[PDB]
């Protein structure tokens, strides 16, 4: 059983120029995200269930596009911009000065400016972020199946949840689903951004962002 | 090493 | 209007060296790019878009619509894959060309997964009808308009599934949240497709070439 | 020139 109501008290838990600004902090806020990223994914009914070993798994192969989902969301209200759990505003040509201006402008057409059309809400944001960790695709998990038939509880509440508060909007729930596969192309690329960061030494050493690349 | 994912989980 | 039934009708329409595979896989993508346009046309209302903007939708998405395919192709193959050229790629054979990562990946993430769930020749055309359709594709003069007939189609394969599957009710999410990983792999053998062209495997002057240097 | 789509589309 997966109530949205769960998942949305997941969310409300946890979320409220030198060129080298934007990559400073990037690496401070997604370092900064990951110990709240822990936090919110213990809320998730049953993540905390799973055997330990797979929620590592779990959270090692979502942690970039759970991130990059919540900090596109937060972004609706900012004017062409980013903004980063650190408080700062990316905007974009700051971005382009610092290497990361085609990520940027896929970001937001790709991610923030659909999700400010259409309006999606918290709810939904939480469920597509849930989909995400309940990653079956995980490499290593012990039983992909308890994880995908968790998915499949999750949309099912998702597409319940839409259906039920915008009954107008019958495709609204697969316009969530068919944002994924931008994020997934989004995760790929901030992520090599973050190996290049690392092989220049823009990121600092011994964190958790520096565990999640090396691991 | 990499175990601050594994501590932070065992709460 | 996006019938499910033409969708099908474009579908059916169109379908030991460790250098083996590698070859045998160019060929096989530029072969079935020449198919890949006549399917393209047969799919509702695609031929009626500006051509600046249908010729957008299918260099945006040729590759992930032609790994749809064989991956669905291959339901039948044991632990492989079946190439247009014929070859069955097994998995020594991937691995020792330097394709054995992503073999694995295709195989766990899009076959096995296109074959335990039985899905039919119009779950995947109408799968590459959305893929095609891609409103984020860049350059579009509307792109507005291609989300409409991306939108038409998903809500025609949705009904299909509502009343092909009764049972499943979950089947048209399932259908779509195989997507994201057709998305990463094909990002993964486009990575491959530029290694093999600076090292001079792709041969010269093809479709797939201009696929690559467009 | 990379017209080869352009010509297969007509
Ligand atoms: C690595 C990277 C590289 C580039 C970008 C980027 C740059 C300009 C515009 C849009 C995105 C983001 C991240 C990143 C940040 C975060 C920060 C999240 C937060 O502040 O809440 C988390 C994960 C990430 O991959
Ligand atoms: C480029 C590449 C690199 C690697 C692979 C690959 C290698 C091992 C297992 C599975 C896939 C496929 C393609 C590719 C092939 C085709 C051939 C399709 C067909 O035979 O129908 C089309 C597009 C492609 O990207
Ligand atoms: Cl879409
Ligand atoms: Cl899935």
């Amino acid at each position: 059983d997966m109530p949205v109501e769960r998942i949305l008290e997941a969310e409300l838990a946890v979320e409220p120029s030198s060129p080298n600004d934007p990559v400073t902090n990037i690496c401070q806020a997604a370092d900064k995200q990951l110990f709240t990223l822990v936090e919110w994914a213990k809320r998730i009914p049953h993540f905390s269930e799973l055997p330990l070993d797979d929620q590592v798994i779990l959270l090692r192969a979502g942690w970039n596009e759970l991130l990059i989902a919540s900090f596109s969301h937060r972004s609706i209200a900012v004017k062409d911009g980013i903004l980063l759990a650190t408080g700062l505003h990316v905007h974009r040509n700051s971005a382009h000065s610092a290497g990361v201006g085609a990520i940027f402008d896929r970001v937001l057409t790709e991610l923030v400016s659909k999700m400010r059309d259409m309006q999606m809400d918290k709810t939904e944001l939480g469920c597509l972020r849930a989909i995400v960790l309940f990653n079956p695709d995980s490499k290593g998990l012990s039983n992909p199946a308890e994880v995908e038939a968790l998915r499949e509880k999750v949309y099912a509440s998702l597409e319940a949840y839409c259906k039920h508060k915008y009954p107008e909007q019958p495709g609204r729930f697969a316009k969530l689903l068919l944002r994924l596969p931008a994020l997934r192309s989004i995760g790929l690329k901030c992520l090599e951004h973050l190996f290049f960061f690392k092989l220049i030494g823009d990121t600092p050493i011994d964190t958790f962002l520096m565990e999640m690349l090396e691991a | 090493k990499h175990k601050i994912l594994h501590r932070l989980l065992q709460d």
